[PDB]
């Protein structure tokens, strides 16, 4: 009797909900077609109650929870999404990430070039807290195995040709990095006093 | 009649049919299986087992 | 003792791969249980145990 | 279970029994109405010459 | 205004997709809730390539897989199924385990879910074909290996303290007798493999 939804705007819901964020550069179609079907895609996951944020000055769609406003779990929990809470080594890497994220945006453009960083300079800056693992083998696994970590949580890319990674535009969609910060200044502070 | 009183002691098989000169055949592929399987005639060397 | 157990293992096994045979009689699975019954009255150990 | 088997297996055998009787008569009835069919025409065989 | 849906639908397709199935023994609000709009279930699973099962003598809903304008070709390949794609020998263990489910609805009737059997009671079924590894408490283990994927599957609870399982009614269409027919065909061709 009703008709059914189209194909496309389908396809790509489920796609962008595999891969909860995406982007024009890498599938301009879907995220054109998405876009054109803004009204679509939403009524296809409110039932769900979720939602999808986009950033065109970046050129970055990904999807965003649309439950009733401000229940008592300020602290959100969703049926369909197990939260996650990453290790001091992982949210002292991710804010390694955000400071040299936003220093990019202003040397580099707001996502006009993806921004970048080298292996070897991502190195020095957790060396600075965590030091010499041992060894530069060791230094590059341990950095590795972290960047993969945040690759599976759709924050970076992995490194280049030049050992030179792209990070996501996501990492500016961040819920409340002021825990970022502190976190940051408790280890700036905890190094300059075991130092 | 004879179909009838089949029927009172039966468990399972002729619960299905009905009694009448056109049932009939039913009961004589019931009768002509339990002549098959010769299962009556175990009895008295199952109970020493 | 337990060569006798390792003989009714083994005569369980092969009497539930026949069963899942589609073949047997019911007389077929009743009798082939004396037979077993009967099948180790024969051997040294089964003739120890009895 | 091999008790109720052989008391089913009792019934059925005066049922069979008597279905081979009823057989017998059924058979039979065909000849006499044949013979009824047929009487007008050897009587009229006769006539005629 | 917006086209958000009812709050209670919501919830029950949510726990619906976050489990896959819904019983009515189990959460009758739920199962009540979806029976009572399954039309807007399968216009929200539709968008998703997705359908609603339904078997209400087991008082069960579980989602399958939709056909699409292309019947999902190899369905499991789905982008939302997060399960890998069913194979032999858990076939085996599920023929078994619904040939004792069609033995107890024999005894007892369909909708139930009394059915039960022990670990040991298993063993034999499966070593009948698998062979001896050379330890019981290894082929315990490869029975719990199965079960554990199996209750993934939602077929079977967890091992209770008295080692034994409890049959869940999904059964009765996973081992679907079309597509035990079906398999059978299919081992047919894996005979003409091994020819």
């Amino acid at each position: 009797s009703e008709t059914r939804t189209l194909q496309k705007i389908r396809e790509a819901t489920q796609e962008l909900l595999k891969y909860g964020l995406l982007e024009e550069a890498s599938k301009p179609n879907l995220y054109r077609i998405v876009l054109s079907h803004p009204e679509e895609v939403t009524r296809i996951l409110e039932p769900l109650d979720l939602d999808i944020g986009i950033d065109e000055i970046r050129g970055l769609l990904y999807v965003k929870v649309r439950l009733d406003e401000t229940p008592a779990q300020d602290e959100w929990a969703h049926p369909l999404v197990r939260r996650q809470r990453l290790n001091l080594e992982q949210s002292l890497l991710v804010a390694i990430l955000r400071q040299h994220f936003v220093a990019w945006e202003q040397e580099s453009g707001t996502g006009a070039s993806q921004a970048q960083i080298a292996i070897d300079d991502l190195l020095p800056q957790l060396q600075i807290y965590l030091g010499d693992p041992g060894s530069e083998s060791k230094e590059r696994t341990r950095l590795l195995t972290l960047l993969d970590q945040l690759k599976g949580h759709g924050l970076v890319t992995s490194p280049d040709a030049h050992e030179r990674i792209v990070i996501r535009p996501i990492i500016a969609h961040l819920a409340d990095p002021i825990n970022l910060q502190a976190l940051l200044a408790w280890l700036r502070e905890q190094i300059a006093q075991q130092t | 009649k004879r179909m009838s009183e089949a029927k009172r002691v039966d468990t399972g098989a002729l619960v299905e049919a009905g009694a009448d000169l056109d049932d009939i055949p039913v009961y004589l592929q019931r009768l002509q299986e339990l002549t098959e399987e010769a299962l009556p005639e175990k009895l008295n060397r199952f109970l020493d087992y | 003792f337990r060569r006798v157990e390792d003989s009714w293992r083994e005569a369980d096994r092969a009497l539930r791969q026949s069963i899942i045979g589609e073949q047997y009689h019911r007389g077929d699975i009743v009798e082939r249980l004396l037979n077993d019954q009967d099948a180790l009255l024969n051997t040294p150990e089964g003739r120890v145990f009895d | 279970e091999l008790e109720t088997a052989r008391k089913q297996q009792q019934s059925l055998q005066p049922v069979a029994l008597s279905w081979e009787k009823y057989q017998k008569q059924e058979r039979q009835l065909a000849d006499w109405l044949t013979l009824e069919s047929l009487l007008p025409l050897w009587f009229a065989q006769q006539a005629s010459h």
